[PDB]
DNA sequence: TCCCTAGTCTCCAGGCACGTGTCAGATATATCCATCCGA
DNA sequence: TCGGATGTATATATCTGACACGTGCCTGGAGACTAGGGAGTAATCCCCTTGGCGGTTAAAACGCGGGGGACAGCGCGTACGTGCGTTTAAGCGGTGCTAGAGCTGTCTACGACCAATTGAGCGGCCTCGGCACCGGGATTCTCGAT
DNA sequence: ATCGAGAATCCCGGTGCCGAGGCCGCTCAATTGGTCGTAGACAGCTCTAGCACCGCTTAAACGCACGTACGCGCTGTCCCCCGCGTTTTAACCGCCAAGGGGATTA
């Protein structure tokens, strides 16, 4: 199994991810926060792309998978698919 | 040495990951916590390339929009930094965990 | 007018048989049940579009269910569904 | 004879399976899909009624009212998740006051 | 100028319902402003609907599903 | 005369509000300005009474749902009185402006 | 016989037969009008010129002849009508408007 | 398979717009998006006009009133002024 | 390629309009007491 | 920390109008039967995904000033509650009364469907031009100086 | 009240490259032209409920004092987050091997 890779999403990368949003200044207990908040997000797309991918009687997640477990949530990913 | 100022690398970088357009997370961390969290439903999933990059995508748009409204709550309490209790005061207002 | 008035009164005959629900409440029980219908039949609309498939068959609905209810909601929907298509094809 | 009957179902599956067929959603609808869909609205609705019946009970009356569905709604997390954007007409609100209000 | 019916006493009832203890004067303006725009928004859609089966009154099924359009489904009136 | 200290007869006031199911808006000039908002739409658009109650309610429960934003959005700002900037921020966040 | 194709009967240059058929295998309803496939297609023209005409803008004002994501998300975002309208749509490699808050600001 | 797209399409749309501008492969396939996703939203919202009135058909009347509920402001003033004007000259011959 | 579901004919009974007693609930009035404000 | 004074709980009488229970009846659900097509099942191909290794290097982690920003404390003055007398229109009991929402009957255009018919659109394959990178220079902003 | 060194950013031109665009072969989906069943457009009818009015009570809004508490600006501490230099390190690219299953038809 994989053991705990949401530090992955290291400091240096929610940094960037802050800067892009317009934040100039960031404590230092944002991290785990975000960390937290994209593990909930990806746990609530994943779990919907999964779903999608298993009424197909399909084993790979496609892309059209996620497309529209993120229109059901209202986010209408364009482009992909 | 030559050494700028506290508050002036930080509006640098800001205005150029704003001009940017590229991803700004490393690919295979990312990719491995998909595949660590898609493990908990079906186990022995084979991600598409494509379906990663898309998951990918979301994610940071979705990130990047909560920023913008935590740095907005964060100003709204005469604030510059940014601290946990603006990310949970805009997810409250957003709808997310109510 | 067709509502779902009286078979919501005989579930909550079922569940409580002490208690009654007034012609607001009813209205609102009649309004939830079609929101969820028309919420669980256009999910699985979408999902017979998706795969090509030109049914609604009980594999669909069951896939919009855990689509749309959540976690413990879902399972027990889910388990609910299951037992009542079972005991409809075996008698 | 009635479907409702042979799956043990009190929603019914005839009204379910004609609204189906006409409400434009499939060429074809199978026969498993109006049970299943019967069964899940019943869950539901057993579970609303459940609550809103405690609910009626903790206030001490023997009739429910969108006051008590709404409580029920909003203090069940899953059913609160489920109908977050849905407005109970004359329901109310649940019971909250912030605890910096609250005095010394 | 039927938005001064909106009282500030019954901004002030909805304040309370919404749990604030403490209201500052400029709100009870503000809030009007946001209450028309909603209603615009809502009653706009109404109004569609009612144009398109070509009626001239607008029944309350319209206000549902223009409230429906926008997310904040009504429970209780159909 | 027996006086209250401020902010006691507010919290009761909360108290009571969130108790109950009534409506806090009278329903007369409510059905004027639909009547004048709606007129801008169409001349002479009859509003069935139901029409107008649903209206009603759903603006209501708008209202109320927008001040918990808003009063979440006061007490972040380590205030206890709204303000038209916390109703400004709340609408933001959630999307309308 | 001749056939003048309904896009060019019609003056569009979106298909009106595609979206006819569209419509007609969609299951939206029972049957589908012989206009209603023209107004689709006159309505989804007259949305990709908007979206295009801005986007070329754009690609103008960044010195660039060809359409990037990053000029829709710019055409997209710096309207007012098509942000409301997209308001809940992301633009793959679109990133975000160029937006600094004043009080950041030395 | 053979995949349909609106690909030359938008091309053409775009040669008659910008008739010096290129456009990516990316940004197509964001075309082709919001081209299937206006069609998808504008078809949803014509049908659920078709059920509420009990109508079996979808006219022009009704993609008319859905535009006017989805397109917001101006863009649904022009939008339905380009589209009054296709079906007229449809049906002109 | 097979077996499931649309479509049709016949039949009937369950579920919708309609009518009526009556009790759960709203309301008025006195009493009890939980709580807030002041030396 | 008790006393005085408010504003909730609590019990009892007392209407009352929706709730729930019979009754008629009628139309939509059940049961049988028929026919054709959607998809369940099997076999195949390739292609797309996974797994893994070697070499580079941008990026991440760690450590150290150090200055700016969060945070706490104080004083003030003004803006908002709390209450009381005054005004004003909301709410409810009637009335009319007629626009128009909803239900019925023709029958006609209108869309569906099917059998030819062919041209617009897509897949495959060049190819040269816009764009990305790089190397250098000119310009601009910034911070320790005055 | 400027000022110049230093670092960052923009510009200008050269080179390469890869993909956007163009063109041709091959389709099968859009087009024509008929019949045909029928959805609703139109005309008509009937009730019903939405609009308008009036009169009465009275709850509710409102204006005015008035106190007070709290929103806010000012000042001081300290602490923690940012800029920057040094040291990993794992992302990343290129390449290769292999097989699971995602699309296809029958």
């Amino acid at each position: 199994v994989l053991r705990d890779n949401i530090q992955g999403i290291t400091k240096p990368a929610i940094r960037r991810l802050a800067r892009r949003g317009g934040v100039k200044r960031i404590s230092g207990l944002i991290y785990e926060e975000t960390r937290g908040v994209l593990k909930v997000f990806l746990e609530n797309v994943i779990r919907d792309a999964v779903t999608y991918t298993e009424h197909a009687k399909r084993k790979t997640v496609t892309a059209m998978d996620v497309v529209y477990a993120l229109k059901r949530q209202g986010r209408t990913l364009y482009g992909f698919g | 040495p030559h050494r700028y100022r506290p508050g002036t690398v930080a509006l640098r970088e800001i205005r150029r990951y704003q001009k940017s357009t590229e991803l700004l997370i490393r690919k295979l961390p990312f990719q491995r916590l998909v595949r660590e969290i898609a493990q908990d439903f079906k186990t022995d999933l084979r991600f598409q390339s494509s379906a990663v990059m898309a998951l990918q995508e979301a994610s940071e748009a979705y990130l990047v929009g909560l920023f913008e409204d935590t740095n907005l709550a964060a100003i709204h309490a005469k604030r510059v930094t940014i601290m946990p209790k603006d990310i949970q005061l805009a997810r409250r207002i957003r709808g997310e965990r109510a | 007018k067709e509502s779902y008035s009286v078979y919501v009164y005989k579930v909550l005959k079922q569940v409580h048989p002490d208690t009654g629900i007034s012609s607001k409440a009813m209205g609102i029980m009649n309004s939830f049940v079609n929101d969820i219908f028309e919420r669980i039949a256009g999910e699985a609309s979408r999902l017979a579009h998706y795969n090509k498939r030109s049914t609604i068959t009980s594999r669909e609905i069951q896939t919009a269910v855990r689509l749309l209810l959540p976690g413990e909601l879902a399972k027990h929907a889910v388990s609910e569904g299951t037992k009542a298509v079972t005991k409809y094809t075996s008698s | 004879k009635t479907r409702s009957s042979r799956a043990g179902l009190q929603f019914p599956v005839g009204r379910v399976h004609r609204l189906l067929r006409k409400g434009n959603y499939a060429e074809r609808v199978g026969a498993g899909a109006p049970v299943y869909l019967a069964a899940v609205l019943e869950y539901l609705t057993a579970e609303i009624l459940e609550l809103a019946g405690n609910a009626a009970r903790d206030n001490k009356k023997t009739r429910i009212i969108p006051r008590h569905l709404q409580l029920a709604i909003r203090n069940d997390e899953e059913l609160n998740k489920l109908l977050g954007k849905v407005t109970i007409a004359q329901g109310g609100v649940l019971p909250n006051i912030q605890a910096v209000l609250l005095p010394k």
